[PDB]
């Protein structure tokens, strides 16, 4: 799903954050709250 | 004697063992030692939830995350979140107390052991002070430092007020000596030399006085590379003797001044700042707490001279605790001097430059620039072959320049994959990278599987490529190309090697790109239309845009070619934009694109007129809702240890209670 990429936005040469990860809102809400 | 008031000792104080024993165990004042224990505890704590990620754990280290983490050894688990507040309660806890002195042996030990556990479960967060922090925290463990000014004194009558031994300092001024000194030879590349390594900082804003006298070509050689350069070969060397000292701690706190506002390097500006007074005489903070007033002098500790301790060597033979003190000064600062050129036996941590990040003292020797990274995985079972994301499951972007972290990304995301239907991968990394303006290249060898790829530690790297320094005289014609360019025309430099080819897809948005051969001979392959054309030496060759094509480099030599390029659909924006800036100013999801701009530029523009009295209010505010977060989400966490885990509806309860912003 968002692990992956095509072969035209992976191909392309000339084309704090730490919370935009793959499974992180669904594992946040687990260990955390509705938050 | 000439020698004796110059270097601080005799030539025959080095004539035995026992002699130099006594020397590094000379009673010596503990005021310096301790106000530095002071500045050091107390920018270690301010700097737990900055800078190590108390504020910030519950992205970082969460659970039931899939993650790929690079530590230093591979047996580094780290706990669970629950468990990881701990460890950072006990390092706050071990640096509040190395703060006060209260209970100093302990708190040292507890703030050393969860720093470098911290430390080394990520490589990806080492440099250079985030090592120098463990390493005055490791000195400072066996340093008498809470012999003044702490609350032992208050407790132990034999702690308050007693003489240090000399190592305490000689030891603190080694160090400090070697991380200037050996960061003015690792600055003594070609790359710092000639003025490629921060090159664009002379355009700063505290570099205008320079610019006053020199052009800001002459500012960045002279001033920021040179005068980088003599200040770090010297600035240990003036610290240290008396006829040079107050030149040189103008020359080091101004150095230290500078780099607090130019770069986010934490609190090493300050600790640099609060470690240089260790090079002055021992009984410097007694002559500040004499020249108070006398009602001030009561909260100060004690002006009284120090009483004798049991850790110097009177003028009687020294026992073993002065036998470890005076061996602990020879093999620790000669085990510093080893370690930023100790690149020969670590030659699997060995690329482009020497060594992994972090201990060698290089600062802002090297910079980078990725311009393409393409992760090609290969499913075991089908052999469809596959692309990932270029960062998926890592929470830095540090792996794609090192070796020991592209095996520890193959191999983790050799395991995580078959979640997501992929069973034995063969992970092939091709990523371009080009060191201080060079051509973007590939670093590793984009045919081999990176899985089963032999890496070891004290072996070099096979599939490493060879950084071109043969073509490192062409940067100065590289200028002359990107300068040669309008404000429409992006050009990329890129040399590749004898047998790969780059595999590229133009978008459709880059129309009119054309790519130029520099040096040596590639045969540019269109994939669609299936033909081929070899280019000369300057020849020029227009690309198609929206579709593939594949530069295959055929010379004996490393060729060198470019891709002049420009983005129409950018263009077509722009020019359109233009239309209706000037039609609105006479009187669909373009208008939406239009409208975000300008709310953009008065928001650029109200940032630059902002008062100075609120762009500090609004530090505060940053900087407190750091300090409350990472103090409340630790009780959150203490309390699910003592009192177990609550509910999750209650959950919920605190967490965006500890997320509010406090005054905004
Ligand atoms: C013409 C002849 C010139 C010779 C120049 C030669 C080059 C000199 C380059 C200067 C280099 C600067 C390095 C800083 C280290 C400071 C050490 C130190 O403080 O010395 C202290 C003790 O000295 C000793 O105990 C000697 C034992 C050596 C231990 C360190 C060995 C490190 C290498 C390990 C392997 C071996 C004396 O300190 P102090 O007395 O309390 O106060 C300073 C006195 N002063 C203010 C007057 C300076
Ligand atoms: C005309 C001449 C000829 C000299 C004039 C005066 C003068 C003195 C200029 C120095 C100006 C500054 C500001 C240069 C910053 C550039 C730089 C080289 C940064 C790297 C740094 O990153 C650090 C900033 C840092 O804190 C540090 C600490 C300990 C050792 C080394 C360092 C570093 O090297
Ligand atoms: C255009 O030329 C290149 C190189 O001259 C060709 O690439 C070769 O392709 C074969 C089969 O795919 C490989 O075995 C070779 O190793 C490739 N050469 C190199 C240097 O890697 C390409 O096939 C040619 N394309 C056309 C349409 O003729
Ligand atoms: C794993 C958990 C329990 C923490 C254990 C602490 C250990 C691993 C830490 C604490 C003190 C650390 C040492 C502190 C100082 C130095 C000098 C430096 O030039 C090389 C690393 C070295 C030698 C460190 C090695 C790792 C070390 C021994
Ligand atoms: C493509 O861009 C180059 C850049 O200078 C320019 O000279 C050339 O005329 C352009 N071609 C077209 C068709 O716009
Ligand atoms: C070209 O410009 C457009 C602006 O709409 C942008 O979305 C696109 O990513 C650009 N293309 C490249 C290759 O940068």
């Amino acid at each position: 799903g968002a692990a992956f990429v095509s072969k035209q936005e992976g191909s392309e040469v000339v084309k704090d954050e730490l919370a935009d990860h793959i499974g992180f809102q669904e594992a946040y809400r687990r260990f955390y709250g509705p938050v | 004697s000439r020698i004796g008031k110059l270097l601080g000792f005799e030539w025959t104080d080095l004539s035995s063992w026992r002699r130099l024993v006594t020397l590094l165990n000379r009673p010596t004042d503990p005021a310096s030692l301790a106000v530095f224990r002071f500045l050091f505890g107390f920018l270690m704590v301010l700097d737990i939830p900055q800078e190590r990620g108390l504020s910030s754990l519950d992205r970082k280290y969460l659970d039931g995350l899939d993650v790929c983490r690079f530590p230093l050894l591979d047996a580094l688990r780290p706990l669970p979140l629950d468990w990881m507040y701990l460890v950072y309660t006990i390092m706050f806890l071990g640096a509040l107390g190395m703060m006060l002195g209260l209970c100093y042996r302990i708190s040292c030990v507890l703030f050393l052991l969860p720093y470098w556990y911290v430390f080394l479960l990520d490589k990806t967060s080492w440099n250079n002070h985030s090592y120098l922090y463990g390493l005055l925290a490791f000195q400072l463990t066996f340093m008498d430092a809470n012999h003044y000014w702490s609350v032992d004194g208050l407790l132990n009558a034999h702690r308050r007020n007693a003489h240090v031994p000399l190592w305490n300092y000689a030891v603190l001024r080694g160090q400090i000596f070697i991380v200037y000194f050996i960061a003015g030879v690792k600055k003594l590349d070609a790359d710092w030399v000639e003025g490629y390594s921060m090159e664009y900082l002379s355009r700063h804003w505290l570099f205008s006085p320079f610019k006053l006298l020199l052009s800001e070509e002459l500012t960045s050689l002279l001033v920021v590379h040179w005068g980088g350069l003599l200040l770090d070969l010297s600035a240990g060397f003036l610290l240290f003797f008396d006829v040079s000292r107050s030149i040189g701690l103008f020359f080091v706190s101004y150095f230290h001044c500078m780099n607090s506002q130019l770069f986010s390097i934490g609190m090493f500006s300050y600790v640099m700042l609060a470690s240089s007074p260790l090079f002055c005489s021992p009984e410097w903070p007694r002559k500040l707490v004499s020249y108070c007033p006398r009602r001030l002098q009561q909260l100060l500790p004690l002006k009284a001279a120090p009483q004798p301790s049991v850790s110097c060597v009177y003028k009687q033979k020294p026992g073993l605790r002065h036998q470890l003190g005076a061996a602990f000064t020879l093999l620790y600062l000669l085990e510093q001097l080893f370690l930023p050129y100790s690149h020969f036996l670590t030659q699997g941590y060995n690329n482009w430059t020497n060594g992994l990040y972090g201990y060698s003292w290089d600062m802002m020797v090297h910079s980078r620039s990725h311009q393409h990274v393409k992760i090609t995985y290969r499913d075991g079972r089908t052999g469809e072959l596959g692309y990932l994301n270029p960062g998926v499951f890592t929470q830095s972007r540090r792996w794609k320049d090192h070796a020991d972290m592209l095996k520890q990304y193959a191999t983790c995301l050799s395991r995580l994959l078959p979640k997501y239907n992929v069973t034995e991968p063969q992970i092939y990394f091709d990523i371009w990278v080009s060191i201080n303006d060079r051509f973007q290249q590939r670093i590793f060898d984009p045919r081999v599987d990176i899985v089963q790829a032999a890496w070891s530690p004290f072996q070099r790297t096979s599939w490493v490529q060879p950084l071109l320094m043969d073509l490192s005289p062409w940067r100065a014609k590289l200028q002359e190309i990107k300068s040669s360019l309008d404000n429409h025309t992006e050009v990329v430099f890129i040399a590749d090697f004898p047998g790969l080819h780059l595999e590229n897809f133009v978008s459709e948005d880059l129309g009119n790109t054309s790519i130029q051969l520099l040096q040596g001979e590639v045969t540019v392959e269109l994939v669609a239309e299936q033909k081929n054309q070899t280019l000369r030496e300057g020849e020029k060759m227009q690309l198609p845009a929206g579709e593939y094509h594949k530069v295959y480099t055929t010379s004996p030599s490393p060729s060198c070619y470019m891709y002049v390029y420009v983005n129409t659909t950018e263009l077509a924006l722009e020019q359109d934009l233009a239309y209706l800036q000037e039609l609105k100013e006479k009187v669909t999801p373009l208008v939406q694109t239009f409208l975000r701009r300008q709310q953009r530029l008065q928001e650029i523009e109200r940032r630059r007129n902002t008062p100075f009295h609120e762009r500090f209010f609004r530090f505060l505010l940053r900087k407190l809702y750091v300090f409350r977060r990472s103090f409340l989400m630790t009780c959150i966490s203490l309390r699910n240890l003592i009192l177990g885990r609550p509910s999750l509806e209650q959950l919920a309860q605190e967490v965006t209670y500890a997320n509010l912003r406090p005054f905004e």
